[PDB]
């Protein structure tokens, strides 16, 4: 998963959607 | 960013480093901004849209490392956090990616320039380099899409302009790329912005002018080949900029 920490967590790379 | 060379804030002292206060007091970084004028940085509203709130929020400036403190930086509160009303994003794109953060120190006053600290100037309006010319991009962004840590130290690599004619091709973005955005990439497909470039920018000379022609926002994976890096096209935005600053 990825947590409220998550650097930059919409940018190109992340595991959003 | 991926590949490049690691920098110092000096090269690059428009750079702003933008971080987030946790419940318990921790901190973590968010994103990459630009120093626009004293008082104010323009980033990216993905990097802000989750948690809108100017009260968790820190800029530092004048700071070349991630996790560390370094020699000439100032810290900032932000007064005013402003996001696109418009953004939006499909399942790749984001579209009105952009935001501005009003800076104040907790003595009340904006930024100074010294040698690490200067602000970086806009395009006037509508005004972008030719396409093929040599841009430059910085953050603390990942090093390779696959990593988890990000690295301590800033870095910078060059990119070239390419065209919307380019960009639109269904191999490349398509119509996905919009009038409002800007791609950039590596002629060979080498170096790139990555997650948590975003909100920093893409600097070109322009008529003789270290100019902000861009704002890292988009793209699909990092460094992939017929895959840009995507950009709030800044040119663009004038309005948007002088009605909120
Ligand atoms: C896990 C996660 C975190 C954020 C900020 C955004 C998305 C989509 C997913
Ligand atoms: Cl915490
Ligand atoms: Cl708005």
């Amino acid at each position: 998963a990825c947590s409220r920490y998550e650097v930059d967590c919409r940018g190109r790379x992340s595991a959003c959607g | 960013i991926i590949g490049g060379e690691f920098t110092t804030i000096e090269n690059q002292p428009w750079f702003a480093a933008i971080y987030r206060r946790h419940r318990g007091g921790s901190v973590t970084y968010v994103c990459g901004g630009s120093l626009i004028s004293p008082c104010w940085v323009i980033s990216a509203t993905h990097c802000f849209i989750d948690y809108p709130k100017k009260e968790d929020y820190i800029v530092y400036l004048g700071r070349s490392r991630l996790n560390s403190n370094t020699q000439g930086e100032m810290k900032f509160e932000v007064e005013n956090l402003i996001l696109h009303k418009d953004y939006s994003a499909d399942t790749l794109a984001h579209h009105n990616d952009i935001a501005l953060l009003k800076i104040r120190s907790k003595e009340g006053r904006c930024a100074q320039p010294s040698r690490t600290i200067q602000t970086i100037a806009l395009p006037s309006m509508y005004n972008d380099p030719q396409f093929g010319t040599s841009c430059e991009i910085t953050g603390f962004g990942k090093e390779q899409s696959t990593d988890y840590l990000y690295p301590e130290q800033l870095k910078m690599t060059v990119v070239k302009l390419i065209s919307h004619r380019e960009c639109q091709q269904p191999h490349y973005y398509g119509s996905e790329v919009t009038t409002k955005m800007l791609c950039a990439a590596d002629p060979q497909w080498k170096t790139d912005s990555c997650q948590g470039d975003s909100g920093g920018p893409l600097v070109c000379s322009l008529q003789g002018r270290m100019t902000l022609t861009g704002i890292v926002s988009w793209g699909r994976g990092c460094a992939l080949k017929d895959k840009p890096g995507v950009y709030t096209r800044v040119s663009h935005f004038l309005p948007w900029i002088r009605s909120h600053t």
